[PDB]
């Protein structure tokens, strides 16, 4: 039928688990998959349009395209360095 | 993580559900609100089981829940943030799937498993209670778990037996081997 | 195109450059076909157009010899002449 | 020799009619009753195998 | 279980999706009939998608639908009526008379879809059919049982080529023939019924030697496709419950492939090569083993064939090209030199076309004017340029002959009265042998080039040389 | 009597055993049954349907296993159980699969009986290595004097029959299989090549043509046909390759030699397109699966001549490939041609010009080639390469006021080509091939009238069995010209244009 | 401790599925032990919830959803050392050479940075090259990347010999043959080629590594082959200082290959079906290869380019990355000249005036001018007569028909083969020996004294043997 970013179980889990403030993700996020040199990553609910977040690997990517409950990261650098 | 993994859409909310539950500790909790709700779903067999189809808004929706806690506020309460979830996520059409969905989990976390003794018409007691006894003795059924063993009735398997259970099967049946005589004498 | 040639009991090609040599109408007179042919036409005119598809076609040879710069018998240019006119 | 041959395949299809006629006289009888038992204790055997 | 009934839930086009009611799974292949106010539409089964609901492609024009529409299952293939009852009588795509004669009188039905007989049953032997024209019997002669294929592109006097090869083959030959039409125009369609009644092959009083079965392409895609399996069919039975040699006449056979393709879009499988189907070739495949010499019948299949642009490259043609054993090459250039039949004698080619088939003297006459053909089809760009007066001395006669072979070869339909009103020569096969050889050995080479052009035989080349005398 | 063999069969059923992973389908379209259960299947493991329709499961996916049936899809219906067979492809290989036609499941199609055989073996048994291979250095003569010659086939080494379609592709290979049974009837293992003709997506009729020819031809005993027809379901034309191979790796195995032709490839294509497209696996380039590389390139190096530690054996193959309007620009032609050894080109203004064989000289390579001729051979067709390579360039001179060094090579060309036109199911013996063409390189051929060819070359050949059949032996047994066999033979050739 | 079970076997595209916090990173290797010893996937995403999509190198035959599997935990480690030299060694890094398990010290990641732009070297030097046609007139480079042209036909092997040979002795280098998707058949062939040819001397010295990629292995193992193959060079060059060569095989099949892995991926392949990822997949490639300052690889490549088109992206993107290119013809083998190199066709973009000397490109510039114009007379020699054309002409002819028999060089590695012994030229005499022809100073020695030559100073004793 569909997926979501919320179908996807871990933060599924959360929701459920009644916690739903979930942590500093508003301002920052913790990434869902990722390859393909496109990262998607969850929260980020502050993110500025075209912003330059910095990756917790060394590496920063310039958000692109903001979707309705992820962000899908561009990776300027190496694919190995993100996880 | 917890163990039995249902693949598939409304299983993985299931599945979210369920090994929540399992880390909060309270399953049977849950399981009881859960057959609550799909009762209470059941015996609201019109407007409220016949409006469980999409045309609600997100903001009529969120006044479908309020009304599915009106009926019982005896609910879990992680069952009643799956049904705000599944209220935002807009899909309650499959709410007694996921429900379904997380009985045949919790019930894996029971232990008890489920059978088929399919045949043309049911069978003798005896037996019934045989092939349940023999199902336990064997280690077909490895003990810490339970066998429901339902004898259905399917016309269009003449005669014949199939014992079903861990996706392990024996099928005796007549049909079957009909088509396998059948088969050996065109040639 | 394709699928409505299939279905078309004719078809009437036309040519651009044909247009432009100022054969109005721009007929592609080897690429115009009808299937079904003539017992649709004036009894008359099939009488006088009888051999006309003959020469025209004849002329269309000729006309690719006549390009190739070959020099030409007399023969050939009475179908030349003919397919002039 | 042309001819045998062909009578031998015209002979089994004509006894492989006959056999669908025996198959449908087999789930007439109550063997069809007394057979299910027959496929219950063999399978109690089996399962008893494993 | 409860009583078989299905729900229309999506009419998305030909492809009408049923949710059965659960318990009672339909199965793949079977025939669906919806009441409707015109007819039963007829759904083929073609897809599962579970939940007991079921992917049916429809058999008849799809409108005013219901979602919800109660749906029989008359189960597995459509079912006709077959018989020699069916002698003589236009079958329509779901087996409803279209010849107006009233219903049927169906003796015994058959399904539309049958397994091809397995190799060891399958039993062929080469034997000739005499055709009588020229061209054919020299250069490709047809075989009885056969998968004749008469390819052609647009346009190439198709009809009347199939005209004069059902006037003189299927009048010849005993048995039966099945003409079966996919696909085709009503104009095209109005003739070929006409015609057949008017040589009264379709003789309304007493039996017809042949059997109708005319699927027009203002049917739907679908209706479109499984118009061949049905009059295949047809055949089947006369091959196998009568016994009796088939002469099996399809049109035309890339309306099949066409229709196939369109049933694959619609189906939503993954468009292949020139958007064709996937399944095209295993689907062109069945209906070509399906077609067969057993030992049973002889079923000779006569297939037209439409070269799309004239490109036999084409995956479509080409696929087409593999599967018929006496191909049969018509070629616009041919048509436009004027030569009726309008066969390219180069592009010709029949399986059976070997000395030790055909017997080594009509092998060697046919290679002496397949050699002389070629060689003057070679020559043909230094003569465009250099002109005539710069080949060899030897080839300037060569090409000499290969001109008065060239117009040899255009021998006369006797349909082309009609059209034109050149008288057709039949020609014997022995005959044709002879007549060609002649002129090869430069019998004739005293006898113009113009004499050879449209007329038969050498017989009648002498006559016709009196006649320009005059 | 027909009620003892219906008993003996009735006879020969009897009880079963747990069926360890039941599975239900869940949809079944195209095909493609997508089925629930059989958790622990193996990828492409045989699997049986409750319609006793047989599959491979190519998609092992994370919840369904796609199973592609290799039956019809009008037997298989959803829900079906679906018993595990629990044995991935393999088909029985063994030496009794000589003369017997077999469909790629080894269930004779011919009914000669229950198959006799060794082993069964995998069908995705992947080739022998670079060390467990010896360089090539065994002739494969196909009594084509124009192969044998022109392009030198070997053993292991593999080249295209790549050509435009329906030239007599097949009959071009079946040639090589005739002229087998010469070398067949001797005794020495060596001299055993056991051929398996692989009839990929060719109709039934064609295959009853291909068994009575190979009957007449006595061929079977020697043969094996792997029959996957027309009518034979995706799965079967993608796998019968494979499965073909397999029987060739045994016979290989054994040490011994053997020719697989695998006619023809490109409707091997066309099934994993249409597996591919079908299961939606990515499609690629000229909407052939994207793995259509992977699948040909993995066919083609199971062909090997093995190494002495592995006991010298091999497995001659010949690939055909059908061009569609000659384009070896085209996709699946271009692939294969990378892969192959060499490649022969049939060409169809050849075959029209009666050319038959109508192999292209220009277009025929071979990249193992003269390095297994025959000797013989060899030393007496140096010479035929150049003359005609000089005919081809000369040809077009053909159109007057000629160099009298053009016109000796028109001559000489002329009388060449005519020679190398061969009546098509005849095989010739190397030991008369060799005379033949030395007299062409002697140009005593060139002499001789043209339309006067055919009849000087049967009567060369009764001549020399007549005159010296002591000759043709030594050439056959010592397989190498001494100088004065080949004095003897300019003498005879001599002799012989005499009269 | 990082395991997880299979979860799909869709293709050769297996996704593996495994247990929490211990997660691959992507380019990581795992190994899941089978029958078939182990299958080496590599993890080319990550598609969440604990789960990965990787890529297959060996057969995905039988795999049971299931499978346990173990992390390596980074890019396969292949050995590398001197003691891998002589070692014919597969893709997952295991010895195919059946001369039992390679004896390695360390090993290293197939995957690895091309170096720092701070690690580049200012400006490229020639690499000595003992064929004296590769010196003059398109020479080598040290860092670079030189595209050989032109199959076998034109002894292109004994050219790949020849230049194991010269290399070390020029440096003292090694060198690697990684042939990528070669035909198993050509394999069998150049093993016992190089065994023949001593070049590997197993018993001897090994110069040349072998890693070999047969097209039989999957496309995924086809990708990585050469990026493994660039490792053990790079090992080489940065960690024994040693300059090298790594030859590669057909870079049409690193291509063919490379979108073939794409489309598994299920990336939407671009124009002419080249992977989306072809800019890249070369880009690390080809600038792995360069020139450090430990070492410096050159790398000879084999262009099979696809149909003779030119402008098809593949070879596009080969042309970029190429510095020079010798391109062997077979009208030259038929000249008798084996280098079988074709001058007129070589061409180098480091035969630029400044890089070589101006008097080398003087020198060059002459030879290049007297062969182009000879090329030219040739043509009307043939028609008009010789005698017919100038004498300031046939002075060219005459100087040039010596020249022509000048390039030829009797290989040292084919000392062997042909039985006369072999000819190194240093890169001064290569200058020095053309100077001479040019002034025309051995312009009275007769055209076959040169043919089969060394240097100038061997001419010297050819044309005295040539009258004795």
């Amino acid at each position: 039928t569909k997926a979501q970013p919320t179908e996807v179980s871990s933060i599924l889990e959360e929701r459920i688990k009644g916690v739903s403030d979930e942590a500093n993700l508003n301002e920052t996020g913790r990434v869902l998959a990722v390859g393909d040199g496109i990262a998607r990553v969850f929260g980020l609910n502050n993110i500025q349009a075209e912003e330059l977040v910095e990756f917790s690997s060394g590496v920063k990517g310039m958000a692109l395209n903001l979707e309705p409950g992820q962000v899908g990261i561009v990776l300027f650098g190496s694919d190995r360095l993100v996880k | 993580p917890p163990p039995v993994r249902l693949f598939g859409v409304e299983g993985t909310y299931a599945t979210a559900l369920y090994q929540a539950a399992a880390k909060n500790s309270s399953i049977d909790a849950a399981f009881q609100s859960l057959q609550k709700v799909e009762s209470t779903v059941k015996k609201n067999p019109k407007l409220g089981h016949l409006l469980l189809n999409p045309a609600l808004s997100l903001k009529d929706r969120n006044s479908v829940i309020d009304a599915i806690v009106e009926t019982h506020k005896n609910l879990d309460g992680y069952v009643v943030n799956l049904l705000k979830v599944l209220s935002e996520n807009n899909r309650l059409g499959c709410f007694e799937k996921i429900a379904s969905d997380f009985g045949v989990l919790n019930d894996a976390h029971n232990g008890l498993l489920k059978g088929t003794v399919t045949s043309a018409e049911p069978l003798d007691p005896k037996s019934f209670k045989r092939i349940e006894k023999a199902l336990s003795a064997s280690k077909l059924v490895g003990q810490g778990k339970s066998l429901k063993l339902e004898n259905v009735v399917k016309p269009e398997i003449k005669g014949g037996l199939i014992v079903e259970l861990g996706d392990k099967t024996v099928d005796l049946s007549i049909s079957t081997k009909i088509q396998k005589l059948n088969k050996v004498l065109e040639d | 195109p394709t699928n409505v040639i299939s279905i078309t009991d004719g078809q009437i090609f036309l040519e651009a450059e044909l247009f432009y040599k100022g054969i109005r109408p721009a007929i592609n007179v080897g690429l115009s076909v009808s299937r079904v042919g003539s017992a649709a036409q004036v009894k008359a005119l099939k009488q006088v157009a009888g051999s006309l598809k003959l020469f025209l076609a004849q002329y269309r040879e000729v006309a690719a010899f006549a390009q190739f710069g070959s020099d030409l018998d007399a023969s050939t240019k009475q179908t030349l002449v003919r397919g002039e006119r | 020799v042309r001819y045998e041959a062909s009578l031998r395949q015209l002979e089994q299809r004509q006894l492989a009619k006959s056999v669908i006629s025996r198959v449908q006289s087999e789930l007439g009888n109550p063997k069809f009753q007394e057979k299910v038992l027959q496929q219950s204790i063999s399978e109690i055997e089996q399962l008893l195998s494993k | 279980s409860t009583p078989i009934t299905g729900k229309v839930t999506a009419v998305i086009g030909a492809i009408v999706d049923v949710h059965f009611e659960q318990s009672e799974l339909p199965a793949i292949l079977n025939a669906l009939e919806i009441k409707t106010p015109q007819g039963k539409l007829v759904l083929e089964v073609a897809q599962h998608l579970g939940e007991n609901t079921v992917r049916t492609i429809a058999m008849d024009g799809t409108e005013g639908l219901v979602r919800g529409e109660k749906v029989l299952d008359t189960g597995g293939p459509i079912s006709v009526p077959v018989g020699r009852e069916t002698l003589g009588r236009i079958i329509n795509v779901i087996g409803e008379p279209i010849d107006e004669r009233g219903p049927i009188k169906s003796k015994l039905r058959k399904p539309i879809h049958a397994d091809p007989p397995s190799f060891a049953e399958q039993s062929t032997s080469a034997e000739i059919l005499e055709t009588g024209i020229k061209v054919v019997d020299l250069l490709a002669p047809y075989a009885r049982g056969g998968k004749i294929g008469l390819f052609g592109g647009a346009g190439v006097g198709k009809t009347v080529f199939i005209q004069e090869l059902i006037n003189n083959i299927a009048k010849a030959h005993g048995g039966f023939s099945v003409f079966t039409g996919v696909g085709e125009r009503t104009r095209e369609g109005n003739d070929l019924y006409r015609e057949m009644k008017e040589t009264g092959v379709i003789n309304l009083e007493g039996e017809s030697k042949v059997a109708l079965v005319f699927g027009q392409m203002n049917e739907p895609p679908g209706a479109r496709a499984r118009v061949a399996l049905t009059g295949l069919t047809i055949a089947e039975y006369f091959r196998d419950e009568e016994g009796q040699d088939v002469l099996l006449f399809i049109d035309n056979i890339f309306r099949f492939t066409q229709a196939g393709s369109e049933v694959s879009a619609l189906l939503g499988r993954i468009p292949s090569a020139v958007g064709y189907q996937p399944t095209l070739a295993t689907d062109m495949g069945l209906l070509q083993e399906r077609i067969t010499t057993t030992k049973k019948g002889s079923v000779t299949s006569v297939q037209a064939v439409y070269v799309p642009a004239d490109d036999l490259t084409d995956p479509a043609p080409a696929t087409t090209f593999a599967h018929l054993d006496a191909t049969t090459v018509l070629s616009r250039g041919i048509s436009e030199l004027g030569i009726y039949p309008a066969v390219d004698p180069l592009d010709s080619k029949s399986r059976l076309l070997d000395a030790a088939v055909v017997g080594q003297e009509h092998y060697d006459v046919a290679s002496k004017v397949q050699e002389t053909l070629q060689t003057y089809k070679s020559l043909q760009d230094i003569i465009a340029i250099l002109g005539m007066d710069e080949l060899s001395e030897q080839d300037k006669l060569t090409v000499e002959r290969a001109r008065k072979i060239q117009r040899f070869l255009s021998q006369p339909f006797a349909v082309a009265e009609v059209f034109t009103g050149i008288p057709g020569k039949l020609v014997r096969l022995k005959d044709t042998v002879a007549s060609f050889k002649a002129v090869l050995e430069g019998k004739y080479d005293n006898i113009p080039e113009h004499a050879f052009y449209m007329v038969g035989g050498i017989e009648d080349v002498v006559a016709k040389a009196e006649k320009l005398a005059a | 009597e027909v009620s003892s063999i219906l008993e003996e069969r009735i006879k020969g059923v009897s009880d079963e055993a747990n069926l360890n992973e039941t599975g239900r389908v869940l949809a079944v379209g195209d095909g493609i049954a997508r089925v629930f259960g059989l958790n622990n299947i193996q990828a492409e493991e045989l699997v049986e349907f409750s319609s006793g329709v047989k599959g491979m499961a190519l998609n092992l996916e994370p919840g369904q296993v796609g199973i592609v049936l290799f039956g019809s899809d009008r037997l298989v219906k959803e829900g079906e159980l679906v018993k595990r067979t629990g044995n991935i492809v393999d088909v029985p290989v063994g030496p009794g699969l000589l003369g017997r036609v077999v469909d790629a499941l080894g269930n004779p199609i011919d009914g000669k009986g229950p198959i006799d055989a060794a082993g069964r073996s995998r069908a995705q048994v992947k080739a022998p290595g670079i060390l467990p291979r010896r360089s090539v250095h065994e002739p494969v003569q196909t009594g084509l004097k124009a192969v044998d010659a022109l392009v030198p086939i070997g053993r292991g080494q593999r080249e295209l029959i790549i050509g435009d379609r329906q030239t007599g592709k097949t009959a071009v290979a079946l040639d090589t299989i005739l002229n087998q049974k010469r070398w067949n009837n001797g005794s020495d293992e060596s001299k055993k090549l056991y051929c398996v003709y692989v009839a990929v997506g060719q109709k039934r009729s064609t295959v009853a043509q291909l068994v009575q020819t190979l009957e007449q031809h006595d061929a079977m005993k020697y043969s094996i046909i792997v029959a996957a027809t027309a009518s034979e379901a995706a799965p079967l034309q993608y796998l019968a390759p494979f499965t073909a191979a397999s029987i060739g790796e045994w016979f290989r195995d054994n040490g011994k030699h053997a020719l697989i032709v695998y006619d023809d490839l490109s409707k091997q294509a066309v099934a994993y397109r249409q597996l591919s497209l079908l299961l939606r696996r990515p499609p690629g380039r000229e909407a052939y699966p994207g793995d259509v590389f992977y699948l040909h390139s993995r066919l083609l190096e199971r062909a090997a001549k093995l190494s002495e530690k592995e006991g010298s054996g091999s497995l001659t193959a010949l690939p055909v490939i059908e061009t569609q309007g000659g384009d070896v620009s085209a996709y699946i032609p271009t692939n294969v041609i990378s892969i192959t050894d060499g490649q022969i080109f049939l060409e169809a203004e050849l075959f029209y010009k009666g050319i038959r064989p109508a192999i292209n000289v220009g277009l025929s390579v071979s990249r193992v080639g003269s390095a297994a001729q025959v000797k013989a051979l060899k030393q007496v067709a140096g010479s035929l390469k150049l003359f005609l390579a000089q005919y081809r360039e000369v040809a077009a001179f053909a159109q007057s006021d000629l160099d009298a060094s053009t016109k000796q090579t028109l001559v000489r060309g002329e009388r060449l080509t005519q020679l190398l036109k061969q009546n098509q199911y005849s095989p010739l013996a190397t030991e008369e091939q060799v005379p033949l063409i030395y007299a062409g390189v002697n140009g005593h051929l060139d002499g001789i009238e043209l339309s006067r060819i055919g009849e000087f070359e049967s009567s060369f050949l009764s001549y020399l069995k007549s005159n010296h059949n002591e000759l043709l032996t030594e050439i056959r047994e010592k397989g190498e010209l001494s100088k004065e066999l080949l004095a003897s033979l300019k003498s005879a050739t001599e002799s012989f244009v005499a009269t």
